[PDB]
């Protein structure tokens, strides 16, 4: 049960997202980001916002700065929670994945 | 025309890279049936391994050589290590598409392709 | 600002050194955990009684495809096909002409309901309020055929949902 | 915490599993905790802020040796700040529209749209041509909850993206996992990879 | 909230918490499912003079890169370096 | 120009005019741009086409009841700027995005007129003049449209 | 309204209707054909028309900002009634 | 400060300006441009064999320390002789900066593997290969990376389609998964959604 | 003297003063093999030297280090090994040397 | 033509073949290749079925959306066979059982049923009718389903003058009861052959073959109101056919002659099974007969099929039948059984 | 080091596309006229590569339009005809080039509307 | 007037963030003790 080498073959959610975007005017795109860390999807969002905001030159107002930043830290919980308590799920403790996914 | 070379300096050197890659597959074939359990022969096998070095036999480009070499190596890999499934290397066969004739009245009779 | 998580020293004193060995010899942070399971055992579960029960939605849920009457009964849909061109799916099919009254309508309006994400971006660009996400999320279906929906069935879902649809309307209209 | 924490069992499946030195979590391109775990004193949020990052007062975790143990604690005290930060975005939150007022980017209101010329030709364009973007490329990353997301985004000046590549954290980060997995066993393997937290629909896109 | 006397005081004790100041169940402190209609505000650019759009596009101001140097003294670093950071004084150690 | 309005009466409403069955007319969206009365006179030498009345109450059309049946009138939908002159056939039919653009060749007569065919999903929606300065400029015959 | 054709397959509000000998057909074989009874061409002719004492009226669909855009109509013509482009009510200025 | 308009930062432009032409001054050999946008991004455009000089130079020289490579990426640009651009985009935590270090190539060039500066440029590179057939010279071990073994193309150029060449399906006949070529129920609907209206003077290109 | 640098794997150095002057007064004496005009000569020289001056001149570590702004001492040490190894390099690459080739006509023109 | 059967594309899974074509017996093991082998064109395919629904789940991916449509139907019922033939334009006639159960026997299946499916085909203006015979099917044969398959064959003819008549040999493939059938004697330690196998003689046909056979006669103008015989290029002793299969499945082969009249006895015990027999005395003797020789009917050749030779396919059929020692046996491992001339 | 390769470049079997999508198909390299129903010229500044179009026909299930040719949305940019053309090429497509059409320069008189004497006299404005 | 979700005039109270895992049970030489007089009582 040496681990002599990981060779992690990969690909198998391959979807050409990155292909599909330039098909899509920049609001049809925004979705995209929703699927690829599908567990932290406001935190997705905000980045390639941010991008889009900076080539427009353009500036989100101050209410929604406050939002998408209450919502980045509501996504990090979620985040946390599904990293730690997936990763105990897997190491053998069953318990707190379902205490914590309650909340 | 003074270009950056990927490995062959001239055909010449591209060629013996060719010998090589043609010799492995030809060894593996009777491994791949083998391994991978596959009901055609292994004159089947080397016949399709010919099959597609012939298809190439017309390129006097070395670096066009050396990347076709590169990416023979690399399916051979694919192969070898059974990173490729059953369905990977039948799909060479092509067995469940339909001869498609290739005689001007055959096309003109199914479609407006050419 | 930072902390460190994981940066302590443990003190050396005879009583702490015991208070360890107990630690180690009588489990007491192995019985601790499960005085944690033991008190979930007697909490009350966060289970509901689906489907006598449901789980709490909003008027913003985004479910089932409907398209809408004004109170005459006339199509809301004029065939702009501003939907047809946001859609990021690619899941709308639309093709009109006039109708025999002159009228701007639909002669095809196709949602393909396994290409949509379900996004609302057709409701957000629909300028009379025609097509909507309703908020029926109870139609799972047996065959594929049967979730590539045509016009008759996106209007039918409108007649089948209009006095929840508006009323959800209703309540959200004015954050939009 | 009272499950885990103190735990023996939990502490031997992850103390000193798959530790990463400084260097090399530097070197092999690794991001949020799996660079803090190991020491390194960096977040997106303190030295590069977006939004109103720089607004809000909070603690980045720091580890000590590197392991699954400490990426686990920090991830634990991250969810501790993250609560901390919400409450002040709770008490500070500003009143405003919230999309900026610029009818050539955002869509207008929908009374708006309906009511005045301008409105509703600059709502019917941007749900069909969309805006255009000012030719140009930019890299623009965040502290995702799993590491720095970026993507590098490249406008044509058109009103859709010329080529966009999307930075996954997680990629990286599996990308060492044989790195890490020298000298463990089987059950480790399984460790390692649940402390990387990897997601696949950002590491394969 | 329904538990009685005897099954609170065993998961408080179990648990080494009082349980029921903090119920992970939601009873009435949640807002009414119905709310009074919203009247949000408008945005700075809601102006019936002085609000020539040509004063307020940001993506016209957009420039097309500054090139510094092209093929057609002091050592410097990309910026100053980076201040180090200091300890938490709400909680340094965990 | 700019993104909101100011504007706060009501509008101009204006009564629409039959000038064929080839060219539909709202005219409450006509701008008074006079590219119409212009090619009418000038190009396919026609005088029926003008403004009647004076100030914001200006109309363009022909005052009488008239067809505008030119073998050129179809040429008026391609250069009026707006969605006052239309093409009866195409109406609600498209949305210019979708269409696929063929760049062709007109055979209804001997002159050659370069056209764009329009198509969608497999279909031929509308025909566009297309610029060719030594033959037909950027018109098109009413047959050939 | 919604008709039958000789075959006994209903007919849209869009005029479909699979003629005799259209295997397409047998999809319905067995299970049903679809069609919304409601239709709006023969709803919206229901509408009584609206008499008015003004050259131009305004409509907007009715419930404000939950009805279409708000156009104007011109009821200068008495050989017809104006009719709102999108929702199809009909107007009248009266003498 | 108008509400809807990104702010400058002059101070930053200043500064990466200065390091612009720093790094032009000491590796003349290679660099061929040096530009800061107007959201102030450092890019330096350097010749192709001057992979490693320059990205070694920017990680371990004492006033860079670019020791994170964020993202190595490709574009495809079909009108240029060297179609594909190859950009690297590096961190530098000691002095908190980014930087964009680019290259290019065409279909037969090899470019050098950046890995003997970069551990992390190991499936970057696999990606570059696999997504748009770019050869990296002495790569430890060069495959594809994200496409289906034995993949015939690669998807991220230009003239790929979108839906490619071959589909799968299972087969019943053989008992196995095979490919076909591509037929769609629904062909991808192509919008033409440029306005024939320019949009930005600024970046107007002479006739 | 620290227990720790907090760094996984970067060890306490016990002797930091004598081994910042032994790197650094090894990177000069590889300079004088680079050109004297080379631009990379020149700078290095430059920012080696002020270090240099700082370690001389303050014997208390956590004082150097502030003056120093590497973050740890050990962190300075490996970059100075860091750039004694690019030095090496460089002499090899030649990098003060013209541009070795002019890209096509509009091989940066963007948008295209 | 009517408009919605002119073929489009280029012959894929979303192409329009211009085949609407109703198949009975679409369940069995011919029917998975006839249905796969419409759905792979782009054809129409109705499949009535008298078996539960979840037996019907192997033919769904068959087709692009739309493309397979499932009906229940009764085969004493004519209403129900009349609803999925009247908008077809071909019907495939595939109904068959290898044993009488108490409800149906082999008149019921082999005559009754497909002259109902022809009768209410030609009423409701079919156009085309394949029916499927057998290659030894004989009014004077010892053989109960022989018999009835002479009957039937004579019914369709008279009630569909134009149809088209399939007569298979024995058929072999993954799904068969021909070589899967030998190959499963070997839980009962030898293998009794009447005779020892050595007076009999079969021609067996692989299963693709015949399913190309029947596609191309749907297609082909010149193949109506024919009668084909579709045999494999070579005959085999039966005692050398049996020999060969457990030669390729690495099975041990202890064959033993038994008596006509034991066999029988044997068969009679078997029958007693109320599920599917694993053999009956009827089975017992169609595998000893004789595989007729027809040179005056046209073949598999006539419809530009090339019969595919046992030795190709028998380890694609029998590779399941091996112990993990022989699984991975290469096709060339085995000689081929001796071909009479 | 540098070779000396004189051929010319042919990239036809290294880039994956099948056969028929090579020597069969027939690349259009022209400038897109512009749109007549808009005066906006902006899509009239670059080159353009496009292909034959190919039989699409109506879906049985929904009347869609189904395309089998994977080249039928392939649209590609070019800043010259030159650029245009060696791309097709060294992908071995037979291609038609097409002179860009460049609007005549016209002499444009506003006074010409009241001539005393020529038939450029408006009756109307 | 203006109306949109907004905080409380004084905010929000206040949110309890850091870690609390109480001290609980007896010292070590108290449990031990206990262990052994178990086991002297049963040996007796
Ligand atoms: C072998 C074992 C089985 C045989 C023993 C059978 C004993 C009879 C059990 C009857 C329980 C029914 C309770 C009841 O009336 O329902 C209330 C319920 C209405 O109450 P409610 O409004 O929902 O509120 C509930 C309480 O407020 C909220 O619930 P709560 O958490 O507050 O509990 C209330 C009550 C409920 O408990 C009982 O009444 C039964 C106690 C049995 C203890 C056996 C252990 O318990 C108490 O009041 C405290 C004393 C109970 C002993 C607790 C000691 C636990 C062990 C110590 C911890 C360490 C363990 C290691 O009515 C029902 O729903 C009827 C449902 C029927 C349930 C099945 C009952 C039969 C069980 C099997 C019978 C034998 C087969
Ligand atoms: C008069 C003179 C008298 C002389 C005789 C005196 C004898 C008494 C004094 C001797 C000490 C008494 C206690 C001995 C019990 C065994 C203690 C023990 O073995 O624990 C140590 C073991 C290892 O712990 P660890 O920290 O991982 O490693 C140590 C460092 N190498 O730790 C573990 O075992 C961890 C076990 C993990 C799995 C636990 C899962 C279940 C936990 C809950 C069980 C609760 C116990 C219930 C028992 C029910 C009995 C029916
Ligand atoms: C004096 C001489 C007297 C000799 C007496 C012995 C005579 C033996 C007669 C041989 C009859 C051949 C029976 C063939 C057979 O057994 O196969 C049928 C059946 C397996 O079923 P199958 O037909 O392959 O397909 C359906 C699978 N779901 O059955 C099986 O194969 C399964 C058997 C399981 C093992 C138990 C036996
Ligand atoms: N070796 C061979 O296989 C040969 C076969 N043939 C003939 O080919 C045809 C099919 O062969 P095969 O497919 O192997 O036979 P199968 O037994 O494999 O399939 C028989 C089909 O007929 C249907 N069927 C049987 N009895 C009835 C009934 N009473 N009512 C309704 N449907 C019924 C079955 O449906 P369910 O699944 O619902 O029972 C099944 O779909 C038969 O006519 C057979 O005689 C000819 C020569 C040789
Ligand atoms: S919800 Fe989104 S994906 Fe679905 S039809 Fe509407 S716009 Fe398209
Ligand atoms: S956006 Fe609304 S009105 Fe326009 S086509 Fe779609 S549903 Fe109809
Ligand atoms: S061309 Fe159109 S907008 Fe101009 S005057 Fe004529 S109708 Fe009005
Ligand atoms: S599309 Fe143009 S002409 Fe038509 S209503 Fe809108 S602005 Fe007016
Ligand atoms: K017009
Ligand atoms: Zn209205």
């Amino acid at each position: 049960e040496m681990v002599r080498k990981c060779d992690p073959h990969i690909g198998l959610l391959h979807r050409g997202t990155e292909k599909l975007i330039e098909y899509k005017t920049y609001l049809q795109a925004l979705p995209y980001f929703d699927r690829l860390d599908y567990v932290s999807m406001m935190c997705n969002e905000q980045a390639y916002s941010l991008a889009v905001e900076k080539l427009l030159n353009i500036r989100p107002p101050p209410r929604a700065q406050w939002i998408r930043v209450l919502f980045g830290e509501i996504t990090r919980l979620l985040n946390h929670i599904m990293a730690v308590t997936t990763h105990a799920l897997d190491i053998g403790a069953m318990t707190p994945f379902f205490w914590m996914f309650e909340e | 025309t003074s270009v950056k070379p990927i490995f062959s300096r001239d055909m010449n050197e591209a060629k013996r890279r060719v010998r090589e890659l043609y010799r492995a597959w030809y060894r593996e074939v009777p491994n791949t049936v083998h391994l991978f359990q596959l009901d055609i022969s292994v004159k089947q096998g080397r016949d399709k391994v010919r099959e597609m070095f012939k298809k190439n036999a017309h390129i006097t480009d070395p670096r066009v050589v050396d990347l076709l070499v590169i990416k023979g190596k690399m399916e051979l890999e694919e192969t070898i290590k059974v990173w490729k499934q059953r369905t990977h290397v039948m799909r060479f066969f092509h067995e469940t598409e339909a001869p498609r004739p290739k005689d001007f009245l055959s096309k003109f009779y199914v479609g407006h392709d050419p | 600002t930072y902390k460190y998580v994981n940066l302590r020293e443990p003190s050396m004193d005879m009583k702490s050194v015991t208070d360890r060995a107990a630690q180690t010899l009588l489990w007491t942070e192995l019985i601790r955990g499960l005085g944690m399971t033991l008190s979930y055992l007697f909490r009350e579960p966060a289970t509901i009684n689906y489907p006598f029960e449901k789980g709490p939605l909003s008027p913003r849920f985004r479910g089932e495809h409907a398209l809408r009457r004004y109170p005459s009964g006339e199509e809301r849909c004029i065939a702009c096909k501003l939907c047809e061109a946001v859609c990021p799916a690619q899941a709308i099919t639309i093709e009109a002409e006039p109708r025999a009254d002159g009228s701007r309508r639909t002669t095809r309006y196709d949602i393909d309901m396994t290409k949509c994400i379900y996004c609302g971006f057709c409701q957000e660009a629909c300028p009379v309020d025609a097509i909507v996400e309703g908020p029926n999320f109870e139609f799972s279906t047996e065959t594929h055929e049967e979730l590539l929906y045509n016009k008759e069935k996106l209007l039918n879902n409108g007649d089948k949902w209009e006095a929840e649809i508006a009323a959800n309307i209703q309540a959200d209209y004015l954050y939009r | 915490e009272e499950m885990l924490t103190n735990n023996r069992i939990w502490r031997n499946r992850t103390v000193d599993i798959g530790i990463v030195t400084a260097e090399d979590a530097l070197n092999y391109g690794f991001s949020g905790v799996m660079l803090r775990g190991s020491g390194i004193q960096w977040d997106l949020r303190k030295t590069q802020p977006y939004d109103v990052y720089d607004q809000v007062e909070f603690d980045v975790p720091i580890g000590s040796r590197g392991d699954c143990y400490d990426r686990y604690l920090c991830r634990v005290e991250e969810m501790r700040q993250s609560i901390r930060i919400i409450s002040q975005c709770l008490n500070k939150m500003p009143p405003g529209e919230i999309k900026v007022d610029d009818a050539k980017v955002s869509p207008p209101k929908r009374a708006e749209m309906k009511t005045s010329m301008e409105s509703l030709i600059h709502h019917f364009k941007l749900y069909t041509e969309g805006y255009q973007v000012p030719p140009g490329a930019t890299y623009t990353a965040i502290e995702a909850p799993k590491g720095e997301f970026g993507v590098y985004l490249v406008s044509d000046g058109s009103s859709r993206p010329y080529r966009c590549k999307i930075k996954a954290p997680g990629f990286a980060h599996l990308a060492g996992l044989d790195k890490m997995s020298k000298g463990h066993m089987l059950a480790d393997v399984v460790a390692i990879i649940g402390t990387q937290d990897i997601v696949f629909g950002e590491v394969d896109r | 909230a329904s538990a009685t006397r005897f099954i609170q005081w065993l998961r408080n004790w179990a648990s080494g918490r009082d349980l029921q100041a903090k119920l992970q169940l939601r009873y009435q402190e949640i807002s009414k499912r119905t709310q009074p209609p919203p009247k949000l505000p408008v945005g700075p650019s809601h102006k019936l003079s002085n609000n020539y759009y040509c004063t307020r596009d940001g993506r016209r101001e957009a420039m097309p890169p500054s090139i510094v140097m092209s093929s057609q003294k002091k050592a410097v670093s990309p910026a100053p370096p980076i201040k180090r950071w200091e300890l938490s004084q709400d909680e340094p150690y965990l | 120009g700019s993104d909101r309005s100011r504007f706060l009466e009501g509008k101009r409403a204006v009564e629409d005019k039959n000038i064929g069955p080839l060219v539909k007319t709202i005219m409450t969206r006509c701008i008074q741009c006079t590219r119409c009365i212009r090619f009418a006179s000038e190009i396919a030498g026609v005088d029926d086409l003008g403004t009647t009345g004076r100030g914001n109450d200006m109309q363009v059309g022909t005052y009488i009841e008239k067809m505008f049946m030119s073998e050129l009138s179809g040429n008026i939908i391609d250069i009026c700027p707006v969605g006052a002159l239309t093409s009866k056939p195409y109406a609600f039919t498209a949305r210019p995005w979708e269409t696929r653009k063929t760049e062709s060749i007109d055979v209804m007569d001997a002159v050659g007129s370069n056209i764009v065919v329009s198509t969608r999903t497999g279909e031929v929606m509308r025909i566009l003049p297309r610029m060719h300065e030594d033959i037909n400029e950027e018109w098109i015959s009413d047959k050939t449209r | 309204g919604v008709r039958t054709s000789p075959t006994g397959e209903k007919v849209t509000h869009t005029g479909q209707v699979y003629d005799d000998g259209d295997y397409r057909k047998v999809r319905f074989v067995g299970r049903q054909k679809e069609v919304n009874e409601n239709f709006a061409i023969d709803l919206i002719a229901e509408q009584p028309v609206s008499q008015v004492g003004s050259r131009v009226i305004s409509c907007d669909g009715g419930g404000g900002a939950l009805g279409h855009p708000r156009v104007y109509i011109n009821l200068d013509k008495e050989t017809k009634t104006g009719t709102c482009g999108y929702c199809g009510l009909q107007f009248r200025q009266q003498h | 400060t108008r509400p809807t308009v990104r702010p400058r930062n002059d101070v930053a432009h200043k500064q990466l300006s200065a390091f612009g032409e720093y790094v032009a001054e000491i590796l003349p050999k290679y660099v061929q441009q040096v530009q800061v946008s107007c959201f102030n991004e450092l890019e330096i455009c350097i010749h192709p064999d001057g992979v490693i000089p320059v990205l070694t130079f920017l990680r371990d020289h004492s006033n860079a320390q670019f020791k994170s490579l964020a993202d190595l990426t490709a574009v495809d640009i079909p009108t240029r002789q060297n179609r594909f651009e190859i950009v690297y985009n590096l961190l530098s935590l000691r002095f908190n900066s980014r930087i964009r270090v680019k290259t290019y190539t065409d279909e037969l060039t090899p470019i050098e593997s950046s890995v003997p500066v970069y551990k992390a440029a190991n499936w970057y590179e696999r990606e570059i290969w696999d997504m748009f057939g770019v050869f990296f010279a002495n790569h430890p071990d060069l495959r594809r990376i994200l496409t289906d073994y034995g993949f015939e193309g690669h998807p991220f150029r230009k003239d790929f389609p979108l839906s490619g060449y071959v589909e799968l399906r299972y087969d019943d006949e053989v008992k196995r998964v095979v490919a076909e070529p591509v037929e769609l129920a629904q062909e991808f609907r192509k919008f033409d959604l440029n306005s024939p209206w320019e949009a930005f003077p600024a970046y107007r290109q002479p006739p | 003297l620290k227990k720790t640098t907090g760094l996984v794997g970067l060890a306490v150095c016990e002797t930091p003063h004598e081994r910042l002057k032994i790197l650094y007064t090894k990177i000069l004496d590889v300079l004088g093999h680079i050109p004297k005009n080379a631009a990379y000569r020149k700078y290095t020289e430059q920012i080696t030297n002020e270090k240099l001056s700082m370690v001389k001149a303050e014997p208390d570590v956590k004082k150097l280090e502030e003056r120093l702004q590497g973050g740890q001492i050990e962190e300075v040490i490996l970059q100075a090994e860091n750039e004694l190894s690019l030095a090496r390099k460089m002499i090899q690459w030649k990098p003060w040397e013209p541009l070795v080739e002019e890209p096509p006509a509009s091989q940066w023109k963007w948008p295209i | 033509l009517h408009h919605a059967v002119i073929p489009h594309g280029k012959g894929g899974r979303s192409s329009v073949s211009g085949i609407v074509a109703t198949v009975f017996g679409a369940t069995g093991f011919l029917g998975r290749y006839v249905v796969n082998h419409l759905g792979r064109m782009g054809s129409q395919v109705i499949v009535p079925h008298r078996c539960e629904p979840y037996d019907t789940m192997h033919l769904r991916p068959m087709g692009d959306l739309g493309q397979i449509i499932f009906m229940d139907w009764n085969g004493r019922d004519k209403d129900s066979i009349r609803r999925a033939v009247e908008h077809s334009s071909v019907v495939i006639n595939l109904v068959g059982r290898e044993w009488e159960t108490q409800n149906f026997d082999f008149e019921d299946v082999f005559v009754k049923i497909p002259q109902a499916i022809a009768q209410v085909s030609k009423e409701a203006g079919v156009e085309k009718f394949i029916h499927i015979s057998h290659l030894n099917a004989d009014i004077k044969s010892s053989s109960k389903y022989l018999r009835s398959k002479a009957v039937g064959e004579k019914e369709v003819r008279e009630t569909f003058p134009e149809a088209t008549i399939i007569k298979p040999a024995e058929i072999f493939g993954r799904e068969d009861r021909f070589l899967n059938y030998f190959a499963n004697i070997r839980w009962f330690g030898g293998v009794p052959l009447i005779s020892l196998g050595k007076k009999t003689v079969k021609q067996p046909v692989y299963i693709v073959d015949v399913t190309k056979g029947i596609i191309n006669a749907i297609k082909d103008p010149d193949a109506r109101g024919k009668t084909f015989a579709f045999v494999g290029p070579s005959r085999y002793l039966l005692f050398d056919l049996v020999q060969y299969v457990f030669a390729v499945a690495h099975r041990p082969f202890l064959p033993y002659p038994l008596p006509h009249f034991a066999y029988r006895w044997i068969g009679r015990l078997f029958e007693i099974s109320p599920f599917e027999p694993w053999t009956t005395r009827d089975k017992v003797e169609r595998i000893h007969t004789t595989d007729k020789i027809l040179p005056h009917l046209p073949g598999l050749e006539d419809l530009g099929v090339e019969a595919t030779p046992l030795e190709l396919k028998a380890i694609e059929v029998l590779r399941r039948h091996r112990t993990y020692r022989w699984l991975s046996s290469e096709i060339e491992d085995v000689q081929p059984a001796k071909t009479i001339p | 080091q540098l070779i000396t390769v004189d051929e010319k470049l042919d990239i036809t079997t290294i880039t994956g596309v099948p056969e028929e999508h090579i020597k069969t198909r027939k690349a259009r390299i022209f400038v897109p006229a512009r749109n007549n129903m808009q005066s906006g010229v902006n899509n009239t500044k670059k080159w353009k590569m496009e292909f034959d179009t190919r039989e699409r026909w109506e879906n049985p299930l929904m009347g869609w339009a189904s395309t089998a040719d994977p080249l039928s949305n392939l649209v590609l940019t070019f800043s010259t005809k030159e650029d245009a053309v060696a791309f097709a090429e060294k992908n071995g497509w037979s291609y038609d080039v097409e002179e860009r059409k460049v609007p005549k320069p016209k002499s444009k008189s506003y006074g010409a509307n009241f001539s005393w004497n020529k038939r450029t006299r408006v009756s109307t404005k | 007037k203006v109306k949109q979700d907004m905080p409380p005039v004084g905010g929000y109270g206040p949110i309890d963030y850091k870690r609390n895992l109480p001290r609980r049970g007896l010292s070590g030489y108290s449990m031990f003790a206990v262990g052994i007089g178990a086991l002297l009582f049963g040996y007796w």
